[PDB]
């Protein structure tokens, strides 16, 4: 019963942020902070009361909480929400990143700030709705609903130093990629619903009933391919990755918009919940292609990240390589690799959030993103280079941070399943260390390569420093004590894995 | 006991305090925090050793918590204590405290004093995690930690880009070693279901009764990780370039912590290596070849730090040779004694560099025995211990035990490789000493001076029970081996005195010859492994990075937009605004529709 409020509190909060701009120009940030804190508190209350650590795997469907209400009864479409351990971890993560995105938009008080916060809250509510919806039309509706506030945030509130047409080009490329992939998913959804309707005789878009739909291998393969194309655009999977560094580079330069809309990975969750259970035979046949696409993604993202002269594009290609690791993990049949994928998704969220916030602070201090124009910044700044060193170390895959835990559990399970791909992926870890050290050397070490770097810069505020240190503490605790997260996701991950391997 | 976690926590507390101080504290406060954290770690290690010998040298276990538990994948966060762990922990904490006191004196007036001590405290904590780890994944955490702290400390003077390049090279080569170690971890978990050392040794013979191939692969990957961290073949190219940092960093890396990690890894996992005798003999071969190559390359270096770096490579090759001939106690004993005299040598070279200026070449400085007598005495004792002078140096007894273990197991080629290496070790060591030094009693230096003599040889590590006993050689054979090693070292010292002490006509005649120039150029560049690795890995990596710097996959996904724009511009030519053309197009469409309907019928 709290799931509809988990979706609705961001929407009502965005509406109140828009409306309460008349009461003051610095008012709607407090409303956004209060509503994102309420969403995070409700997610934590669902975590505490859920008892996920004591839950044993009982098979799909198995929901800790559920909600159903008819929406379009002609097609059997209902607002049907459900939460288990994996969805709960994703919802807590997006609540935390939403609070960080509100705090990162602090002290940016201009006209139509309330509409900026409305767009931010609607993106966050759409992400939560993606994580909660367990019927196909509502999932697709939330999947495509995030793209309009995201488009207008990139195009209208985007990077102010750009040409103005580059922001529109990047936003249009993002929107076309994601909406066309969504339409392919909608075609797959409709064809699955019609196959079920011909097999049984009742219209349904419910995920629980669309399981075990009898269909041939070719039709199941085509439906899996439509779902995979939609998830592969947003994962990102090469060559469908090209929207991501352009969307990151032309995003609003606070960095809050990255955390709100681009940073989270709903596509890995989508693969886990709707690709392996709905089409297990097709996913089993597709697994070599997906794992080789993941290997190509790891190495291509590392090579692209090394070659960038811009920090934001470097972090974007870092994300591409990490999601290649996750994509390898998903198409194995290992509970260990799936738990590593969950830990890696959360750790990538925390580390990429820290990197993007630090990059935004550095850009607002030096007014450039070109690493050829910056250097020797360790001697010129107070807190930023050391925290950037920590977060580059974390994205490198350093033990003591959760990225190592996720990546190495992925590699352990994958080696139990596919050894050659695991060998190549660990060399991908070597390439990750190469690009992290390249970024640290080009940005913060050496001599200053321009006049803007040869000056003492103001230190970070208490708010930015405290939220970065919160991210640091969360990453360190996830690296040293990841057991609560594993116990939370264990039952859902076991259900997905036992559905995937017993039907093949 | 029950204070191993304290030996980890105190350097961690020092690292956190000195990192978050970010230079605001005075140098006295930061110095006492860093040196006192390492010193209290050493004092707790002393209490732990006293308690360990108070019992019957029994293995102690301190399980802190459970790191991760997914199904049967149950990696625990546990610490273990036996004779090997106590020996490594005592060496690391004591030599690290001596180096920390010397660096407290030495780094005065430098920017990033507290940052330096934070990084060294994190280095000590990572090495203690490495040596005390109950399983292989906690050991991997310590392994990566010492690699990261080596990266942070080698490139300490970050304003010079060459130091940063050296640190990046060291980190990338050791991460290739870490990848090999991770392969070993994956194989061992997939085969045995555990990464605990004792459990792996217990469960290995039952699982590999039919096939031994996967255990051979696991031990080969353990060897790959060990040669990555200890700078052996084929991953030795980083150690010579890693001299860019301060001399306490070099002393810490080359004596206390980093290069001794591979030897500890081989000695700790000896139960798995004894089941694959070919891989253990390969460890011995790698050690012998590495010590020979390092002895060749150290003879032609023109810098004290590079001579000491290739000396470190040669001594780690000696330890690997001792491990490969199943002389484990000799390997750990030589590790301890080499830590002593190499820390002494590096601190004395740092004193030389501080007394002089601009980092002059060894042919520039000369006749320095009268300018600095006590530094000359420290260098003399350290080089005598390195060259294994008989009956006065601990390195003599260490190399004697290594060669006795090589003889007792029927390894003659490895024995003559060790003899040639000892001769060349004396040759290059006293070449540097007679070139530099011919032509205020600090406490760590005095302690290392005492420990570099036979007093350090009096210390016997408590390895009886952890590592198997080396087979005992005959009394006549060990006596003639002692005589042979002694006369080899003595004629090495005397030939070095005849060549480089004096007018140096003969060595200049050899060096100015064309084969002499070719051999000097070959050995100066570390046998061309830097060049080979550059041309084989670094150049094609940069070539692919240049080739991909404008995203090709993004462009081949952008080409549908190009086709759509071209097709739209082509279709817009029909909208010419001419009414007769509109009528004509309607009639054309009528013809096409009627013809299609007639064809389809
Ligand atoms: C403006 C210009 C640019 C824009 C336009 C460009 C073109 C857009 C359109 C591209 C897609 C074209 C159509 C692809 C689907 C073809 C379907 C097909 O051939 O189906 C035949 C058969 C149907 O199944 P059937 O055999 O009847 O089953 C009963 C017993 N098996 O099928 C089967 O039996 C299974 C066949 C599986 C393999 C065919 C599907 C290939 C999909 C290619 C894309 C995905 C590639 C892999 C993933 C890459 C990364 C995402
Ligand atoms: C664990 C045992 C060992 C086993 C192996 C472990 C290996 C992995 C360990 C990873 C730790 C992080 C390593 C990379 C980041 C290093 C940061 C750094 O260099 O800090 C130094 C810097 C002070 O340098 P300075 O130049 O004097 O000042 C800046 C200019 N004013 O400092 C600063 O400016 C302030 C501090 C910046 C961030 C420091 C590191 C943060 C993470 C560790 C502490 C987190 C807080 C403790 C609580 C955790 C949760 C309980
Ligand atoms: C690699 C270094 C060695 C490890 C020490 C430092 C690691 C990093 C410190 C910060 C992060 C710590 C995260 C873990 C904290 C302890 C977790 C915990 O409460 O474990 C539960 C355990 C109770 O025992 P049990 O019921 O068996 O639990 C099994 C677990 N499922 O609880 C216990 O038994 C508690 C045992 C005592 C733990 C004391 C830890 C003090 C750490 C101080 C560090 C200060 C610096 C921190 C930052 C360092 C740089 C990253
Ligand atoms: C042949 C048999 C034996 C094989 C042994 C194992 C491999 C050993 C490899 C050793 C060589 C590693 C060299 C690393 C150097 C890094 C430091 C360096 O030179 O950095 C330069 C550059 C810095 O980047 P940037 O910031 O742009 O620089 C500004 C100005 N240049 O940074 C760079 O240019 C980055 C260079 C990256 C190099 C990547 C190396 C990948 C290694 C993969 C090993 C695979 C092993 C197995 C092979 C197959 C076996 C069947
Ligand atoms: C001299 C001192 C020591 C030096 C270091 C040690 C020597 C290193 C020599 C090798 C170099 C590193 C490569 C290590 C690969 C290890 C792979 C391995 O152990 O695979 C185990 C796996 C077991 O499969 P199995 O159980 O036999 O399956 C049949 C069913 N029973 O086996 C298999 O499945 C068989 C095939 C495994 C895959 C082999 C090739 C993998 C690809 C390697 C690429 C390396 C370069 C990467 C470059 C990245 C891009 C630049
Ligand atoms: C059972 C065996 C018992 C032991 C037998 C002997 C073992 C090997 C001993 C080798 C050393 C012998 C001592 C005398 C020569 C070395 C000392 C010397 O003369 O060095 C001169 C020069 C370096 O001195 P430097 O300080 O640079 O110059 C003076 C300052 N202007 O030096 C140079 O520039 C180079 C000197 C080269 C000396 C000859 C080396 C012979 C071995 C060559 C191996 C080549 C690689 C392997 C084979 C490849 C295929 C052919
Ligand atoms: C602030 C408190 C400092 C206490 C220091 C205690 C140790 C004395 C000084 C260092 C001595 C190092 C000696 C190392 C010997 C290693 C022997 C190993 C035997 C297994």
């Amino acid at each position: 019963m709290l799931l509809p409020w988990l979706i609705l509190i961001p929407f009502i909060g965005g509406f109140l942020c828009w409306q309460t701009e008349r009461f003051g120009v610095k008012v709607p940030r407090w409303i956004a902070l209060i509503t994102m804190g309420l969403t995070l508190a409700l997610s934590l209350q669902l975590w505490l009361q859920g008892g996920y650590s004591l839950t044993q795997s009982a098979g799909i469907p198995q929901w800790q909480s559920e909600f159903d209400m008819p929406w379009i009864p002609r097609f059997g479409i209902s607002i049907h929400l459900a939460i288990d351990g994996l969805s709960l971890l994703m919802v807590v993560l997006t609540g935390l990143l939403g609070v960080l995105a509100v705090l990162c938009s602090w002290k940016e008080i201009e006209k139509y700030q309330g509409f900026f916060h409305l767009n931010l809250m609607w993106i966050l509510g759409g992400v939560i709705g993606v994580f909660l919806a367990i019927d196909m039309f509502l999932f697709f509706f939330f999947w495509e609903m995030m793209l309009v506030p995201m488009y207008f945030l990139i195009a209208l509130w985007g990077h102010k130093a750009s040409d103005g047409k580059t922001r529109i080009t990047a936003a249009t490329k993002f929107f076309i990629y994601t909406q066309a992939s969504g339409l392919v998913m909608l075609i797959a959804i409709l064809a699955l619903v019609f196959v079920h309707y011909n097999a049984t005789g009742v219209w349904t878009f419910n995920y629980e009933e669309l399981l075990n739909t009898p269909m041939s291998s070719g039709v199941e393969y085509l439906l899996m391919l439509g779902f995979f194309i939609a998830f592969a655009v947003k994962m990102p999977v090469v060559p469908l990755h090209g929207w991501l560094p352009d969307a990151h580079s032309q995003a609003p330069t606070a960095g809050s918009v990255d955390l709100a809309g681009i940073l989270l990975k709903t596509a890995a969750y989508g693969l886990l919940r709707f690709s392996l259970p709905l089409f297990p035979n097709a996913s089993a046949e597709f697994a070599p292609i997906a794992m080789w696409l993941g290997v190509i993604g790891i190495f291509y993202g590392a090579w692209m990240a090394f070659a960038q002269t811009d920090i934001k594009r470097l972090i974007a290609y870092t994300s591409v390589s990490h999601m290649g690791f996750v994509l390898i993990a998903i198409y194995t049949g290992s509970q260990l690799a799936y738990q590593g994928a969950v830990i890696q998704m959360i750790a990538h969220g925390l580390s990429a959030a820290g990197l993007f916030i630090l990059c935004g602070q550095l850009y607002e201090r030096i007014h450039t993103r070109d690493m050829r124009m910056m250097g020797g910044l360790w001697s010129k700044m107070k807190w930023l280079p050391a925290l950037s060193l920590f977060f580059a170390v974390a994205t490198l895959g350093m033990p003591g941070t959760g990225n190592f835990v996720g990546e190495f559990m992925i590699l352990f399970g994958s080696f139990q399943v596919v050894p050659v791909i695991t060998v190549i992926s660990t060399f991908g870890l070597v390439f990750a260390s190469v690009y992290s050290l390249a970024m640290l050397h080009r940005a913060y070490f050496g001599k200053a390569k321009s006049q803007i770097a040869s000056q003492e810069l103001p230190g970070m505020s208490l708010r930015e420093l405290f939220m970065i240190l919160l991210l640091v503490v969360l990453l360190v605790l996830l690296g040293f004590y990841p057991q609560p997260i594993l116990d939370t996701s264990h039952s859902a991950i076991g259900n997905i894995q036992q559905w995937f391997v017993n039907s093949v | 006991m029950n204070m191993l976690a304290l030996t980890i926590i105190l350097p961690l507390i020092g690292f956190v305090l000195l990192a978050f101080s970010r230079g605001r504290w005075s140098e006295n406060v930061s110095a006492i925090v860093g040196v006192g954290s390492v010193g209290l770690a050493a004092l707790v290690t002393a209490f732990i050793g006293v308690d360990f010998f108070a019992n019957g040298e029994q293995t102690y276990s301190q399980p802190l918590w459970t790191w991760m538990s997914v199904g049967d994948f149950n990696i625990g966060f546990n610490l273990v204590l036996d004779g090997l762990s106590l020996t490594m922990l005592s060496v690391v904490t004591g030599v690290g405290f001596l180096i920390h006191m010397y660096a407290s004196w030495y780094m005065r007036g430098e920017e990033g004093y507290s940052r330096f001590f934070a990084y060294t405290n994190l280095f000590i904590a990572s090495m203690v995690v490495l040596v005390l780890a109950d399983n292989l994944l906690l050991m991997y955490l310590g392994w990566e930690g010492v690699g990261l702290c080596s990266y942070l400390l080698i490139g300490f003077y970050y304003t010079d880009p060459k130091n940063g390049a050296a640190a990046m090279k060291a980190f990338v080569v050791t991460r290739v070693g870490d990848v090999f170690l991770a392969f070993a971890l994956f194989i061992l978990y997939n085969e045995l279901g555990t990464l605990n050392f004792r459990e792996m040794v217990e469960l290995a013979p039952a699982h590999f009764a039919d096939g031994n191939n996967m255990l051979m692969w696991a031990t080969l990957m353990l060897l790959g990780g060990a040669v990555g961290k200890s700078a052996q073949l084929p991953l030795q190219t980083w150690l010579a370039d890693a001299m860019a940092g301060p001399t306490p960093v070099s002393a810490l890396i080359h004596a206390a912590t980093m290069v001794t990690a591979g030897v500890y890894l081989i000695a700790r996992t000896h139960g798995l290596f004894l089941m694959t005798p070919e891989v253990l003999h390969l460890v011995g071969i790698v050690g012998a070849v590495t010590l020979l190559l390092a002895g060749f390359a150290a003879l032609v270096q023109t810098d004290i730090k590079r001579v000491l770096a290739y000396s470190t490579m040669s001594q780690i090759g000696y330890m690997f040779l001792a491990l490969g001939v199943q002389a484990w106690d000799a390997a750990i004993f030589h590790l301890m004694t080499h830590a002593f005299f190499k820390a002494l040598l590096f601190l004395a070279s740092g004193s030389v560099i501080l007394a002089c200026h601009h980092e002059q070449n060894i042919f520039k400085m000369g006749g320095l025995r009268k300018s600095i007598p006590l530094v000359y005495l420290c260098f003399l004792v350290g080089g005598a211990a390195l060259s294994a002078l008989p009956l006065v140096t601990a390195g003599f007894f260490s190399k004697d035990e290594i060669l006795a273990g090589a003889m007792a197991n029927g390894h003659i080629n490895l024995m003559v490789a060790g003899l040639v290496g000892a001769f060349m070790t004396s040759l290059y060591t006293f070449r540097m000493i007679f070139i530099v030094f011919h032509g205020t009693h600090s406490l760590p230096l005095i302690v290392l001076l005492i420990l570099s003599t036979f007093v350090g040889a009096l210390i016997v590590p408590p390895l009886q029970g952890v590592l198997p006993q080396t087979t005992e050689l005959a009394h006549g054979s060990m006596l003639t081996l002692e005589i042979t090693s002694g006369v080899v070292a003595v004629v090495g010292i005397l030939l070095a005195a005849w060549l480089w002490l004096g007018k140096r006509t003969l060595v200049t005649s050899i060096a100015n010859s064309a084969p002499g120039r070719l051999l000097s150029t070959w050995w100066y560049n570390a046998w061309g492994f830097d060049w080979l690795y550059d041309k084989v890995f670094v150049k094609p990596f940069l070539g692919i990075a240049w080739l991909l710097k404008r995203d090709p996959l993004n462009s081949m996904m952008n080409i549908p937009a190009v086709l759509s724009r071209f097709a739209g511009k082509g279709l817009l030519l029909s909208e010419n605004g001419y009414l007769r053309w509109y009528v004509a197009s309607m009639s054309i469409g009528a013809v096409v529709v009627l013809a299609l309907l007639m064809v389809l019928r």
